[PDB]
C-alpha cells in the first residue's frame, strides 16, 4: 500500500555532504553535517516552498567532516574532521564548553552513550580514543591492523545493569564489541569481503545491522551476539538507518534505497529518482541517512551540494 | 675535486666524482627524486559463512 511519494527538498554547503542527524531529543533541531569545513542549522518549520530555515553556520575545520552526533540532551553538536579532532559546537551558537587534538591520522568517528558522557572515536593510527564530555582518555584501545570506517550506541528497555555496553569496525574485515566502563572483550563478526564502511544499531538493547566493496549486508543478537536475515545488494553503503520503533531497513546503494524490510523478507520501493546532465560513474552517490527521530523523515541527504528529506504516506 | 697538478712540461687538472648509495648514508634523503617503490599487498582467504566468540 504505502507509495513512497517524493517531495520538496532543502538545497545551502559547497562541498559533499559526508553525517547527518535524528534530533537526540528535539527532533525539528534538523542538524546536518558537511566536507567544505561547516554545519548548515536547517529548521523544520512542515512549511512548504524550502520544505522547512537554514538558523546556526557553525566554522572551522582546517579539513574535511566524516561526523556530527547530537546528545542525549539532543543541543551540543560533536565535530570530527581530517585535521586529527573534537570541536563540541552549541546548536542554538558559532560556539567551541570544550578543542578535544592526539589523533594523527583523519577521525572517520563520533558517538555518544544514553547519559551524555563516556565518548568514543576511532581512526586511520589504526586505533579509538575515549574523551568525556574533557581531551581526556580513560583509555587507548588496540585490537585492530585498521582504517575501525565507524562504534555505535545501545540504547538500552534490559534497563541497564550499569556495567554497560557498546561496539566497531574496516580493512581487517570485522567488527569487535569494549564496557564502554572498563573496556573488557566481548565477541566479533567473522567472515566478510573487504570493507565494513559503516553499521548501525537498535533504536531496548537488542537489534543491530554490518554492510558493505562486496556486496552483501551481512546483520542482529547482541542481548542471542549471534550471526544473523545475510542479504545480496550488488556497489556498496557508504549511509545505514533503522525506522525507529517500522521494521524497517534504509541503506544508498550508487544504484536504490533497498527497503531491506528486515521482518519477512522483502524489497517493499527503490528510491532513484531526482535525475538531469549526467554521465554514470553522476549518480550524485549517498552519504548519510536518519529516520525524524519521531519515525517517519525519509532526512535522506546527498553528495552534490543538496540534502533531499521523501516521507512516506497513504494509498 | 680540483687537484691541481706542476710538470715540467706543462701543468694539469683532475676532477673526481664519487656518487653515494642513498641507502649507505642517516644527511636528509633515502632515494633520487625519481624513485617509486611499491608491497607486493597480502595473501587474504575468503568468506566462509557468517562465523564469532565468548570471552
Amino acid at each position: 500500500n504505502e507509495v513512497l511519494v517524493l517531495r520538496g527538498t532543502l538545497e545551502g554547503h559547497n562541498g559533499w555532504v559526508t553525517s547527518l542527524a535524528t534530533s537526540a531529543g528535539q527532533p525539528n533541531l534538523l542538524l546536518s553535517a558537511s566536507r567544505d569545513k561547516t554545519l548548515i542549522s536547517w529548521k523544520l518549520t512542515g512549511d512548504d516552498q524550502k520544505f522547512g530555515v537554514p538558523v546556526r553556520s557553525f566554522k572551522g575545520h582546517s579539513h574535511i567532516v566524516q561526523d556530527c552526533t547530537l546528545t542525549a540532551d539532543g543541543a551540543y553538536a560533536l565535530s570530527a574532521s581530517w585535521d586529527k579532532t573534537l570541536r563540541l559546537w552549541d546548536v542554538a551558537t558559532g560556539e567551541t564548553y570544550q578543542r578535544f587534538v592526539g589523533h594523527k591520522s583523519d577521525v572517520m568517528s563520533v558517538d555518544i552513550d544514553k547519559k551524555a558522557s563516556m565518548i568514543i572515536s576511532g581512526s586511520r593510527d589504526k586505533t579509538i580514543k575515549v574523551w568525556t564530555i574533557k581531551g581526556q582518555c580513560l583509555a587507548t584501545l588496540l585490537g585492530h591492523n585498521d582504517w575501525v570506517s565507524q562504534v555505535r550506541v545501545v540504547p538500552n528497555e534490559k534497563a541497564d545493569d550499569d556495567s554497560v555496553t557498546i561496539i566497531s569496525a574496516g580493512n581487517d574485515k570485522m567488527v569487535k564489541a569494549w564496557n564502554l566502563n572498563q573496556f573488557q572483550i566481548e565477541a566479533d563478526f567473522i567472515g566478510h569481503n573487504s570493507n565494513i564502511n559503516t553499521l548501525t544499531a537498535s533504536p531496548d538493547g537488542t537489534l543491530i545491522a554490518s554492510a558493505g566493496k562486496d556486496g552483501e549486508i551481512m546483520l542482529w543478537n547482541l542481548a542471542a551476539k549471534k550471526a544473523m536475515y545475510t542479504l545480496s545488494a550488488q556497489d556498496e553503503v557508504f549511509s545505514l538507518a533503522f525506522s525507529p520503533n517500522r521494521y524497517w531497513l534504509a541503506a544508498a546503494t550508487a544504484t536504490g534505497i533497498k527497503v531491506f524490510s528486515l521482518d519477512p523478507q522483502y524489497l517493499v520501493d527503490d528510491l532513484r529518482p531526482e535525475f538531469a546532465g549526467y554521465s554514470k560513474a553522476a549518480e550524485p552517490h549517498a552519504v548519510s541517512l536518519a529516520w525524524s527521530a519521531d519515525g517517519q523523515t525519509l532526512f535522506a541527504g546527498y553528495t552534490d551540494n543538496v540534502i533531499r528529506v521523501w516521507q512516506v504516506m497513504t494509498a | 675535486a680540483t687537484r691541481h697538478v706542476l710538470m715540467r712540461q706543462g701543468v694539469l687538472g683532475i676532477k673526481v666524482k664519487i656518487m653515494r648509495d642513498p641507502a649507505k648514508s642517516r644527511t636528509g634523503p633515502k632515494a633520487l627524486p625519481d624513485a617509486v617503490t611499491i608491497i607486493e599487498p597480502k595473501e587474504e582467504e575468503p568468506i566462509l559463512a557468517p562465523s564469532v566468540k565468548d570471552y
